[PDB]
């Protein structure tokens, strides 16, 4: 209801703020997944050699 | 002696002609160095890709065999053998004389006095008179360490 | 015996006059005292800048050319035993050095004390008299490698 | 043979404990390389100023000690023949200079090569490779006696 109310009041501001929120959470999740994967590689690259 | 142990075990890497490095099949794991590139022989290894580790300048994987050089977590200093000469372990350094080495000496394995591989060399230091080498070793817990000889020149 | 051990292996320091001691490239670092200085012989090895440490009476740097050359690996264990050096033999008796009275003079500081197998245990800096035989002010290590200025009594540096 | 001819003629250019070649006197004037330089020993012939020449990568001056002392006559012609040099014999491959592969490298810059008559024909600078024989950077002369710098392919100057 907040989303549709703000979209009805200010369309462009609401669509750009939800677009920014979605883009920010997507980039954050992808970056943290890449960070976790790289940390996993750097952590278990010794132990896989025995 | 060492050649018989490394026969059909050390695989040359074709750099469009001559060889740049040797691949070593040990413990059910293939082994090949990143810093020198080329064409590996024996296409059963060429068909499989090898997952990388640039911090050790190396890349490893599995073995398609129906090749099992053992691990040495403990290396007494003494002296060991390699198919260009003898080496000595001096409290954190491996030692070779003046002229032995050269570009293309990377990827060579060093065994113990009877056959178990203890480490693999990837380069050396610019000095001589039993000088240090860029070698990848294993500790007492079976953990990989890239021993830095302050050389930064990969022979 | 020790002549082969120290041949072209350690260099002398200089006061622009007669010989006054030695500096030894040991373990990759120069072992050059504070109390005597002025000129490293073989100026090829004098271009290194030596950072100071007055707590152990040392100036040390990084050896150029081949670092592994002239190495002088250390030792950790210190049995009483029988130790060899430039003019003779010292005994490691209950934490001290016993050494004949006749050795010394200005020029003694700079002698590394060697074991039977050829590794350094101490490098001579000073001396002190105890009647029949003299004692030395020196720098030694311990079982874990900590460096101690071994000076049991009032000792003059050479 | 060539050892007798080059005895006390190839004076060492010097840097920091390493001999990086030599410098040679011909025609009453001193050669000195521009790609590699430093301190000329036997300072009685080092205090002179050597005016540079980048077109041939050399430096030339005058002899200070007397009118003649050390000198080497040139050869106006270059037969294929047989030419001795310090680390073996070099040959004229009808316009190409081949030297054995095992000899060469750093510290082999600014050196002469001598004919069978004992006169200098060319000045050694560098090196390349085409298999069993290697091609060296060189300063030579021509039929009119005009010096020419030969650098065959990607030759690496020593």
């Amino acid at each position: 209801e907040i989303i549709i109310h703000y979209y009805h009041r200010h369309p462009v501001y609401t669509v750009i703020v939800l677009c920014g929120v979605a883009l920010a959470i997507l980039v954050g999740t992808a970056s943290s997944a890449a960070c976790i994967a790289k940390a996993r590689r750097d952590c278990l690259t010794p132990y896989a050699l025995a | 002696m060492c050649m018989k142990l490394e026969s059909d075990k050390t695989f040359p890497i074709m750099l469009n002609g001559q060889v740049n490095g040797y691949a070593c099949v040990v413990g059910g794991r293939l082994m090949k160095p990143l810093h020198v590139e080329g064409k590996i022989d024996n296409e059963q290894l060429a068909a499989v890709k090898l997952k990388k580790a640039s911090m050790y300048d190396l890349e490893y994987g599995d073995v398609p065999q129906n090749d099992t050089l053992q691990y040495t977590s403990d290396k007494p200093p003494g002296f060991y053998n390699w198919h260009h000469g003898a080496v000595q372990y001096e409290n954190g350094r491996f030692t070779v004389p003046r002229g032995v080495g050269g570009k293309g000496d990377s990827g060579r394995p060093i065994l113990d006095n009877r056959g178990r591989v203890v480490a693999i060399v990837l380069g050396g230091a610019n000095e001589g008179t039993r000088t240090a080498l860029s070698v990848v070793t294993w500790n007492q817990k079976g953990v990989t360490i890239k021993d830095t000889p302050e050389g930064s020149e990969p022979w």
